RNA sequence: UGUAUGGCAAGUCUAACCGGAGUAUCCGGGGAGGCACAGGGAAACCGACAUGGCCGCAGGGCUUGCCCGAGGGCCGCCGU
RNA sequence: UAUGCCAGCUGGUGGAUUGCUCGGCUCAGGCGCUGAUGAAGGACGUGCCAAGCUGCGAUAAGCUGUGGGGAGCCGCACGGAGGCGAAGAACCACAGAUUUCCGAAUGAGAAUCUCUAACAAUUGCUUCGCGCAAUGAGGAACCCCGAGAACUGAAACAUCUCAGUAUCGGGAGGAACAGAAAACGCAACGUGAUGUCGUUAGUAACCGCGAGUGAACGCGAUACAGCCCAAACCGAAGCCCUCACGGGCAAUGUGGUGUCAGGGCUACCUCUCAUCAGCCGACCGUCUUCACGAAGUCUCUUGGAAUAGAGCGUGAUACAGGGUGACAACCCCGUACUGAAGACCAGUACGCUGUGCGGUAGUGCCAGAGUAGCGGGGGUUGGAUAUCCCUCGCGAAUAACGCAGGCAUCGACUGCGAAGGCUAAACACAACCUGAGACCGAUAGUGAACAAGUAGUGUGAACGAACGCUGCAAAGUACCCUCAGAAGGGAGGCGAAAUAGAGCAUGAAAUCAGUUGGCGAUCGAGCGACAGGGCAUACAAGGUCCCUUGACGAAUGA
């Protein structure tokens, strides 16, 4: 609806396959022009590069995908415990841009590429 | 700022004692009470008063003075010209619903009228003739007698 | 008066006699009389339930305790207003008839003084709006009616000197205050009002602050939005033509 | 606080002449419009043909409407005309807004006021 | 029932509702009906001064006290 | 100078305030019945570890199929262990499987268990056998039929009023009810089933003629729709169960005809496009859901972070709303445009099949009885003589008759056929879906933003709270010292910030600890206002002030 209550609230309790649409990033210049998406939803194969964070510049590859969350781990983007152990720093796709894509499933890049369905 | 705007602040929002605005015994009792004890003044007097007739054997008469013809017979291009000449019925309006269309003698008339409606008063009739006039009585207003 | 004609590319074409009603002296009280009305009768009934604060038994002990006589359940008080969980006095309600009338006449009359205040380059530029031109409204042919895109538009009214009456609205304000929690975070600028003939442009009420309606029912707050007279305005041929009779 | 910014105008315009020229009705009528307009005048044509005369302006410090009937040829100025009336008038006369009467006339002189 | 403001004015306003649309706003339509346009009388029934006279405020005129004097006041006269 | 007074500072207590909104409140559109094929509700179960909530039912946070969806997942719930998913899981839609016990609860009994084949009970049909069927109970209110107060108003009070209200009994549906004139009665050469809306109108009418109460016809609208029996005349030509056989019903009449455009019968004229039964069976629209869907994440500065400032650029049938480390059309979801599906409209409209409409003349063949109507007693209504109803008693005609038109009787005139029956659409509500808001913003708004009808109180009926906010990211504090110590403390680490460190944003007042200034153990109490002194004071946001002399100089005045 156009009531902010109620976007936020769909958007906090849509059903998991809808929350895929909440973990998509923009597609790299060159994967736009390959396959006629702006952006796509990132997946635990895809590369990526930060855009925003304090780790933006950093590139890495999308090691987790959690759609609850709707969130994302990037290999290298850390946080230091007390301990010492490195841990993940979550981060939203929004601030995240595609520059290579993991095509293993058939499915995947037959959506990523037909004209009629976005993936 | 209205009067009621500025009460903040009264207390008694010019009720006079804060005893006072309470309940109906402050207005004398609900409604008209008492319109026949301490509240009599100005109350119009107790009793029954004559007899009304039946609603459907009651007449309503469609009026209309000489004054209000007259006064518009060049603007009313629209009807009979002689040596002028109207149908009333065509004229007062409200005649549909209306039992009968009659003329009344208010006013003046300063032309020769051809008036012709379901009933004239006396003063009607005098003053249309009285202009070099006449008036023509409906078959309706053949009721004369 | 005369009104010159342009052609989408920003050149005179012609131009006609501006309709009398372009003559109807500004009233400026009278318009926000018509804005005021329009704007209270879209608003919604409401109010609190008229049982709330009243679902339960709670009983005064009266005297004899050293408390209030005030209305007590598992004692906490409650139902009368002075209470907390009390019921409210003197709240909104529902019955309420939160609209306002307006006679036709008087009504017809703000729109045809809207409608004149738009005929006028110095109140245009009084209630707000940026334009370079002196003409005013600004009259346009009936092939605007079938421009279809918004860039199509820009150009038109870049060559108009008109442009940057949007270049105003295009700047959204975050208002101060709840309204924001109930949809109304943001609010603009008003900037040109389109009027066509056949159809509302689609091709130009995407454009910043930009409203577009149509000569038959085009109305006061189109005119005047806010109740402010002179609203940098755009007619066509033929809106131009219709708006006389109104 | 009159609401019509024309109105108000006009009031002013009416002490300005009464002021600088030497009309006295023009600053009477202004002080009258002032008043309510509930006591404003609300004049219909027989009252005008009854105790106007040629070459004495009408003033009528409020409105004229259509009743009755006018023969006499007279210039009749008032605050606004019911259409009825600015009508009938111009047959046999001339209907006036006071703001022109205040041009033609700042000294208001030979003038008849009528409620 | 008053009052202030505003529209229209011997009239004025639409109600439900209908059509349009930018779709609760809004534009157009809708006068059913209401109040006002005549009253008096229980009723039957009958049915009035678009001005005849005098004072006179404001305002106007004049040859500067003298005229014309809306409104207002006092009478006449008219309907029942 | 103790005890101590006033103001402040540092720290606390407290949780106001500001900001925020996962909840409410209200309006609107759509849609709307469930149950013996055992509902709704409840009990008890069910997870690797499982207390609450949710889901589910011994196949127990699930099983199967089809479609969608997609590289993840194992509910809220972020642990540990482990597992599932390219054999396409999760998740969503439709359909199906399973679905304990109590519960209308129905074999019988019982505080959710138990005892020895069950429609218990009441009915209809009936192979007279529980063989075939029905009823029961629920539901937010709405709806219909019954029973029916009082506080209160009348300034007391009895009729009246509150009010046919509250509450109670019985029951239907998605809507109910009403409904094709024994009507109306702008009286007419007129209207033409019924609801409902606007008006008629606070009119007529009622009334200790007090207070108060209070229509209708008509009109403008919405939506429209009109039919079936009983009897006459026919007289088994009929209907139900069953695949069939066969059985049951039916002369106390199944069935044909017929229903005020009266019909039937007899004799003719003409014709059907009415009506009724049955078949087929939507468009559009509306509501919801879904697919697709344009354009920057470029420069410098600031910052923990750019959705900021400055600069450059782009889309727009899309500048609604939301998200994202700060103000984002162009970063992500969406949004405009186009398209798809489902539901409702509706088994309706249109179309079709079958039947056959109607007219003339003749005929006293037929046409609903405790009725119409009268009287006694009550209730009810605006209903007054003239509302509607109940009760007791009495009681008619037969169309050549009867009823009505606001007192009764008789005549005239006009209208209309009661005592049999059915009937779409327009209207009510708000459970359910979705949308909206000059509504509230955590003492508000629902009682309930939280475990909410929860905790808790009462034998019970019933009653009933409070509790929202770490951070951009848990980076949710390693190591060392101390200690009885997973306590707490010290030191230290993270972060822009820990005085953001766990009921953790901000953090008021009352008030408490410490401390600074002033006062202070010989002195008097509305705590101050106005004057004037002491002492005290970083900046900033105020910059004036003191003395000699001189100028001016009201009243007054040596
Ligand atoms: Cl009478
Ligand atoms: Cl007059
Ligand atoms: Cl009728
Ligand atoms: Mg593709
Ligand atoms: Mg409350
Ligand atoms: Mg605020
Ligand atoms: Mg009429
Ligand atoms: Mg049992
Ligand atoms: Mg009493
Ligand atoms: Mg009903
Ligand atoms: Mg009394
Ligand atoms: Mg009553
Ligand atoms: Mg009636
Ligand atoms: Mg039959
Ligand atoms: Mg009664
Ligand atoms: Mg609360
Ligand atoms: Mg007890
Ligand atoms: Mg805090
Ligand atoms: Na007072
Ligand atoms: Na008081
Ligand atoms: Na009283
Ligand atoms: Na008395
Ligand atoms: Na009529
Ligand atoms: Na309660
Ligand atoms: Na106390
Ligand atoms: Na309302
Ligand atoms: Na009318
Ligand atoms: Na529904
Ligand atoms: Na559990
Ligand atoms: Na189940
Ligand atoms: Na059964
Ligand atoms: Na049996
Ligand atoms: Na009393
Ligand atoms: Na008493
Ligand atoms: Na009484
Ligand atoms: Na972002
Ligand atoms: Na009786
Ligand atoms: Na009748
Ligand atoms: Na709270």
């Amino acid at each position: 609806s156009k009531q902010p209550d109620k976007q936020r609230k769909s958007q906090r309790r849509a059903p998991l396959h809808e929350r895929h649409k909440q973990v998509r990033a923009t597609l790299s210049a060159d994967l736009r022009e390959e396959y006629g998406q702006r952006n796509v939803r990132v997946n635990a194969g895809d590369t990526v590069e930060v855009l925003r964070g304090d780790f933006a510049g950093e590139e890495g590859e999308v090691i987790n995908v959690d759609l609850d969350k709707a969130v994302i781990h990037v290999e290298d983007v850390t946080l230091e415990k007390t301990d010492g152990e490195e841990v993940p720093r979550p981060l939203d796709t929004s601030n995240v841009r595609v520059t290579d894509l993991d095509l293993e499933d058939e499915k995947r890049e037959a959506r990523l590429e037909s004209e009629d369905d976005s993936a | 700022t209205s009067k009621k705007k500025r009460q903040r602040g009264s207390r008694t929002h010019g009720g006079g004692s804060h005893k006072n605005r309470r309940g109906a015994g402050h207005r004398g009792g609900r409604g008209d009470a008492g319109r026949d004890k301490h509240e009599f003044h100005n109350h119009e007097p107790l009793g029954k008063s004559g007899f009304k007739r039946p609603q459907k054997v009651q007449e309503e008469a469609a009026t209309i003075d000489v004054r209000e013809i007259d006064e518009n017979v060049t603007l009313l291009a629209a009807d009979d010209v002689a040596e002028f000449r109207v149908d009333v019925r065509d004229v007062v309006e409200e005649a549909d619903d209306a039992d009968y269309v009659k003329v009344l003698g208010a006013g003046q008339v300063r032309h020769e009228l051809t008036l012709i409606a379901d009933d004239f008063s006396e003063g009607a009739r005098e003053k249309v003739e009285g202009a070099g006039g006449s008036v023509e009585l409906t078959d309706l207003g053949e009721e004369r007698q | 008066m005369q009104a010159t004609i342009y052609d989408l590319d920003g050149n005179t074409d012609g131009e006609v006699d501006l309709p009398d009603v372009f003559e109807t002296p500004v009233r400026s009280d009278l318009i926000g009389k018509a804005v005021r009305a329009a704007q209270a009768n879209r608003k919604q009934d409401y109010g609190s339930d008229e049982y709330a604060g009243l679902r339960t038994p709670a009983e005064s002990f009266g005297s004899g305790r050293g408390q209030a006589h005030v209305p007590k359940l598992d004692g906490r008080a409650r139902r009368v207003p002075q209470a907390v969980k009390g019921r409210s006095a003197h709240p909104p309600k529902t019955e309420k008839d939160r609209s306002l009338d307006l006679n036709d006449k008087e009504r017809q009359l703000a729109v045809r003084s809207a409608l004149a205040a738009t005929a006028d380059a110095d109140l245009v530029a009084d209630r707000g709006h940026e334009f370079d031109r002196d003409e005013v409204p600004v009259v346009v042919s009936d092939d605007f009616e079938d421009l279809v895109k918004t860039q199509e538009v820009v150009s038109l009214l870049e060559a108009l000197d008109v442009h940057a009456d949007i270049d105003r609205a295009d700047e959204t304000k975050i208002k101060a205050g709840q309204g924001s929690a109930r949809g109304r975070k943001y609010r603009r600028p008003a900037s040109i009002l389109f009027v066509t003939s056949d159809e509302p442009s689609t091709a130009a009420r995407n454009l910043a602050g930009a409203d577009v309606a149509t000569a038959s029912e085009v109305n006061t707050e189109d005119l005047a939005p806010g109740g402010a007279p002179g609203r940098l305005t755009v007619f066509t041929e033929s809106a131009l033509a219709e708006v006389a009779e109104r | 606080s009159k609401t019509n910014p024309r109105l108000s105008s006009l009031i002013a315009d009416l002490k300005s002449a009464a002021r600088s020229s030497g009309g006295a009705v023009w600053g009477d009528v202004a002080e009258r419009l002032e008043k309510p307009r509930r006591t404003h005048a609300e004049v219909n044509l027989g009252r005008i043909e009854r105790y106007a005369q040629e070459d004495e302006t009408v003033v009528v410090p409020g409105k004229v409407l259509g009743s009755g009937v006018l023969q006499k040829d007279v210039t009749v100025a008032a605050v606004d005309f019911s259409g009825t009336a600015e009508t009938k008038i111009d047959q046999v006369g001339e209907a006036v807004s006071l703001e022109q009467a205040i041009e033609n006339n700042p000294e208001g002189s030979h003038v008849r006021v009528i409620r």
